[PDB]
């Protein structure tokens, strides 16, 4: 059995980091490896047999360890290194083998402001009799961003959900989808729809609207 | 194997085949099962350069290669520290299996000799394997296990024979005391038999006298085959195989 | 050379889960397969594996309920888990050890893409698809057994600019998801921007166009 | 065979292996058992020069080559009189066995088509054999019988494809009316499959449409495999095989 | 070339070597210079599939290959439209040089025959080239140009000889009237001579009778070499070479 | 397999320009070389070439003044242009035709990187180097014979973020250029940010550090 | 001899474009090719023998032509396609072969505002006795941007130069370097230095300054 | 020779080629002319088994192999008595010519070092020969003499490098004091260079430091080439070469 530390870290682009994994028994004969897992992907092997680098892995990564204590080190973090990392070890043959808990690595980047779109409830998002309206905050950093839904200038609460992309290997910002729900008939009552947008890198609040006719 | 016939299906239950990864798991070297978890072989089959264990498997006693493969994984390779080339000596290696073998009638270990046994000429000895059948040509595509009975030579008479037709001075020892000589112009090991067992029947019991090591081509005149003498290395073997 | 899982996606309590791992070209004659599990929000947990020798090994919990097997006539490896609970909901992977060891995790060099399995009493239902006309999008809604749903554009030829979002639990206990592509105003009409959806357990495929 | 898998034990009971004498009885060509005393094969496997019948044997349906050999002697070779090279045509030959075969579940004849059948595209056809598996490399040493399902092409579309990337003028017929085309860049016969049967299932019954004859290398783009069309030669076959 | 000696250094000034790109510019085929900008060769050396002209060069008359290379680029390849394989016929091709050759004592053109010449037996003819010297073995590493004098055969007597020891029916024409036969069991062209000139001295003048085309192996009994008959194709040659 | 030019960079009127093209591994035995010229603000113009046969071909203007040659003992090709005018200022390239044609431009498959030749009466002078402390940079100044100047960072190991700008004519008739890298404020001191400069005709190499 | 048309074009990302080249003679035997040249690089061959695609070229490009008229077509322009393109042709052997004039392709992209830095005249840019001060406008689009140099609030004129990067294959914006010149002693007179940055997409003049002490 | 250029035609006048009889007199080994009647070479080229002198000839300094052959007969072969294999050592042999050579500008002897010279790292040294040019492939058919400059290593640093990636224990000496190490992953001798001279320029004079002896493949990482150290054997050489 093993404990992996730390559970999370966040660091600059270019920054120098290490991850540690420790166990109550020594590994049987250098049987320790390191795996990288990304946004909805199978794990990829990076390091095996304590220190052998898997082919095609860029030489940013190396690791070694004193038989009972093991380190993985990244010399200069890229945003492409956004992932969870796990140690895996084997302590005999047939018996004790396990993964670690896994470490989550976030890459810090220069701020960007949310570019806002809004889409009118149309076709099936009225033709279903339910109604739905979407306010989209593309490509922002940090995750300190907030939305207020407003209809006929009235502030709205509940009746909504929000969801967010992972950080991409090249965009390295992320997008948020904000939704409000209604009936078709109650969309056909009110006329003004707006979302008010906020994000730490701004001068002010921001607004975008559309109007029913 | 030069000379001799197909082996009977019960006769040599300890014989091992070593396989290397490629377009198929190809036979390259012999060995013998000496303990349920340990194979004895030659060092030049696996060294002196280090090998990735991903590329190696063990096959136990088949009658025909490739027909009924069940490939065992290998956990560890242990080569004698003194080895670098076979003519210098120490041509001995150990493979530890990942899993132990279930001993059986069809699969059983060979016995190692007591250190006092010298194997004089007249000892009835056999060598077995899947090597080449003549100097230039492969074992044909059924691939049967072959056996041949071989005469033992004394080391001094063997070293003298290696000096015939050579420039090497008679004072230089070619055949060393960690080695053993057997075979003749009709009856020899050949390429692909290396690492396989030489066994002699002593007082009813089969003992492994030797490991197929090196020679100056198959069945050539005045060039008997050279074997690693197993009695010389018993103390090194017992540092790993738990006896 | 690559691995593909297969499985039911959605299962009812007390059934037995069957998975198969298939090898696509050449064969794993000298190779091991292990099965790995990842419950939502957990890390990786090991189920078991089969060695190159056909010896089998099972974890501390799996020996109660799991069987692993091989069939060379089909190039297939199989997993069976009996008497499933809801807590058996996870993504399941098959992976190869190149050394042939049946109980090792340190050198899993090749992986499949994985099958998600949800255990529930419910019925599956396929989705509706709202177009989000002008940035534009295709919004997929009211489906259940979330995990195997997939969306695509121009039958896959619109490889580019497609963001897609984590599903959310509708208050109805169903799921909805949005797919979005940024488009330049000259490209309106001038590009096809077709959307393609399927939900395999609900047997459902649908298509649409977005335009102003 | 490029593409496809090992054949099931029961599936193709008429498949024949031709063996030539050497260091061992080596597979060189395919065939099919069409009558208890007659094998149908290609002419370029046995001609145009005359062969000593001492050097040839027939092997019936194995699963693996060489492991269970029972070698039948051949009494007579009959090559179609028009043959000289396979691109000119008439690439068809008959072997008469010295002894008749005992028909069985495990060994049974294929049926020849009625002369009116044409085999249009969409016909479900298979080709089987022990040839090479990629353009440059041998079938590996277990030697399993392989099968692959292949698409039929119409002769005019096939002749047009053979003119792409060639100097040959479009007026010159490369693919002749005694020939048939099948396969693609993923799914083909290769070296060592020549003489083997192409079979299509028509109204539940297996019929032999073709004999593997020639082509411009294995699975090359725009170069489908060429087969001898069996319907074209039924009258010549029935002058010898007693129907 | 089987039989004959190294050629004298003045004797055959029109001989050409074709070179293919690889680890070095390797000789693969012969030819003859027929005009300051045109080489005549065989079609099977360059077709029927289209070749990238980046991979080809021409070498003029050396005494020894590779020793003093000066490699000419090729502007155009023209293969006779009827060609697909050499046994069917039309095995003739033209290469246009990018640059014209400066005619010299050491480099001069051969003359083509008048269409009325038939070349009966007794005609004194030679064939030259850098091919193999025995059926299995290469020209040794000095690589001298070799010559041999060969007897002409009449086409009907040659076609009859090709039917001896063959299954082919006597009604089938193997040797065609666009072809010519020469050589015997001691004196022949071999692999690597293909495309080279056969020349006969008529009324003091050297004429090219033939191009080395095909045969059933080098110097085999009853298998004379087959040449493309140059008089048969004069009208096609004169559509390109300006006369 | 690659081509490298060599040449003087700066030349005086009425001299003769010599260029060489060197082949780095293996040899152009069966190959042609052509010479191409690109004056500032023009397109490409062809000078001439040598075929695989060692025949030489020259353009409509080049026959007056140009000689091309080959030396297998050095694996070298050479160009000479006599009686140079200022209008001979250009980038010069060597390129290979794989068919061996000496007068063809349609299939130039392999090129050198090029050398730049300036014809002038002046004297070369090497640069000074201003640091640009906090975005930070390294500014190179007051050099002449602009075209071969180059700048690099951390002896080449700082492959990243280096923008670099077209030179400008100082009112003195000399040239100045700026090199800039953006840096995160935590990286100040924490990263080396060394600047490496050289000007080969002025024989000049210099180095510096940037820091607040 | 040849004429190539048009001399320049500019088009969207994703857009469909073609280039034409024409001649007074037909090419000798399909001897026409197309070359791409990029920001300070040797040309790369893309197409040869009228229509054969060079290996490693992405199948965005194709071309063909009626013996005397020839087209190169790009199916969906990337910013990576920012380059000049030339036809080359050969009309005999030894004689008439020439290049075309070359076509310049600019890729239009979504606007961005100039990120502004300013730097103090220091070390060599005073220790040389000349002084120089720099205002840097990173990563902006379009090129409609302008700077006003100001010292002690006085508007400066002349005494300055500006230079600009090419468009990169991935950044696809570009940077501008603005410079003012002075003596060391006249830098030691005045105390306030500013550059005022203008760009068609901006909130305002972006006033950035520094002060001598 | 891996790396380096063709040699200039004057530069290495002592280089020798050894030829074995077959289909032609083929190059197999290098050597150096050390006296008008004596060639110095490696022992493994000619021993340890005795050779018939009918099968051997010497060729003096060509620029291209085979094109200007003048083959000298050999009167006597003298192999150092301690030799049996190259990794054990004493890999040195002498050939006595039947006839003396007329010394010339184009053919001249190399000088042997004084016994005190140690050749430290930084010594400017070259190795020359007609061997292979990459690990797997032959020198191409013009066969030029090639040269490369190689860095010397100290013996202890070289022995340490041979232990990296090996099972051999660090206490076992692989590189012996009768040996010398030179070369790297870009610059080495290869197959067919064995027996050739390693020469260093000391105080303006060319001295032969070494004979190409053995190594673990051409230009492999951490495997420098091993040379026989010439100073170690001066007393044995002077028992035969009259000084």
């Amino acid at each position: 059995q093993m404990t992996q530390s730390p559970s999370s870290l966040s660091a600059s682009v270019g920054d120098r980091v290490t991850i540690t994994c420790q166990s109550i028994k020594s590994v049987y004969n250098n049987r320790l490896g390191w795996y990288q897992q990304k946004c909805g992907k199978a794990p990829k092997l990076l390091i095996y047999e304590t220190s052998i680098l898997t082919s095609g892995v860029p030489s940013r990564f190396s690791g070694s360890g004193s038989g009972t204590d093991f380190t993985l080190t990244i010399s200069s973090l890229q945003c492409e290194d956004f992932a969870t990392y796990y140690c895996a070890g084997g302590f005999d043959r047939s018996g004790d083998t396990t993964f670690g808990q896994g470490t989550k690595v976030e890459i810090k980047r220069t701020v960007a402001a949310p570019s806002v779109c809004i889409f009118p409830p149309s076709d099936e998002c009225l033709k279903s009799g339910t109604a739905s309206v979407v306010c989209l905050l593309n490509n922002f950093y940090p995750r300190e961003a907030k939305v207020q839904w407003k209809v006929d200038n009235a502030l709205q609460s509940g009746n909504s959900q929000e969801s967010v992309t992972c950080q991409d290997s090249k965009d390295c910002t992320y997008s948020l989808s904000s939704t409000l729900t209604l009936s078709k008939a109650d969309y056909e009552k009110h006329k003004v729809y707006a979302c008010e947008v906020t994000h730490q890198g701004l001068s002010s609040p921001v607004t975008k609207s559309f109007n029913r006719g | 194997i030069v000379g001799g016939q197909e082996a009977p299906r019960s006769k040599w239950p300890w014989q091992v085949s070593l396989r290397v990864h490629g377009p198929y798991w190809m036979h390259f070297c012999g060995g013998s099962l000496i303990h349920p978890q340990w194979v004895l072989t030659a060092a030049h089959c696996v060294g002196p350069d280090v090998k990735d264990l991903a590329a190696l498997r063990v096959q136990l006693r088949e009658q025909h290669l490739y027909y009924q493969d069940q490939l065992l994984p290998v956990s560890r390779i242990i080569v004698h520290p003194q080895f670098y080339t076979a003519q210098i000596g120490a041509d001995i290696a150990l493979l530890e299996l990942e899993e132990p073998v279930n001993v059986s009638s069809h699969v059983h270990t060979v016995t190692l000799p007591p250190a006092s046994e010298t194997f004089p000429p007249g000892m009835p000895c056999w060598v077995t394997g899947w090597g080449d059948v003549d100097n230039d040509e492969r074992l044909p595509p059924p691939f049967p296990l072959k056996q041949v009975k071989v005469p033992i030579m004394e080391n001094h008479i063997c070293d003298a024979k290696y000096h015939l037709g050579a420039y090497t001075g008679d004072d230089v020892r070619i055949v060393r005391d960690d080695m053993l000589c057997a075979g003749n112009t009709r009856r020899d090991s050949c390429q692909g038999d290396s690492g396989g067992p030489l066994v002699c029947k002593v007082n009813g019991t089969w003992l492994q006298a030797g490991v197929v090591s090196w020679g100056e081509g198959c069945a050539q005149p005045n060039r008997p085959g050279i074997y690693t003498r197993v009695t010389y290395y018993l103390d090194w073997i017992h540092h790993y195989v738990p006896k | 050379v690559q691995l593909v899982e297969s499985g039911p996606g959605c299962v009812k309590p007390s059934e037995t889960l069957s998975l198969t791992c298939t090898v696509s070209r050449f064969s794993l004659i000298g190779y091991a397969i292990t099965w790995i599990r990842q419950p939502p929000g957990k890390g990786l947990e090991w189920i078991g594996g089969i060695s190159s020798a056909a010896t089998t090994f099972y974890s501390s919990w799996a020996k109660s309920r799991v069987t692993i097997s091989v069939d060379t006539s089909k190039n297939q490896f199989s997993l069976k888990l009996s008497s499933v609970t809801a807590a058996d909901t996870a993504v399941y992977y098959c992976a190869r050890d190149p050394r042939g060891y049946g109980a090792a995790l340190d050198r899993l060099d090749l992986w499949g893409q994985g099958t998600c399995v949800t255990v529930s009493s419910f019925s599956t239902k396929g989705p509706s698809v709202c177009p989000l006309a002008p940035c534009l999008g295709c919004l997929v809604k009211d489906y259940f057994c979330e995990c195997p749903v997939t969306v695509s554009w121009n039958s896959g030829a619109l490889t580019s600019g497609v963001h897609t979002f984590p599903a959310v639990l509708q208050s109805s206990g169903l799921y909805s998801l949005s797919s979005v592509v940024t488009v330049p105003s000259s490209s309106l009409g001038t590009q096809t921007y077709i959307c393609n959806v399927n939900h395999k357990p609900s047997n459902t495929k649908v298509d649409k166009k977005v335009e102003p």
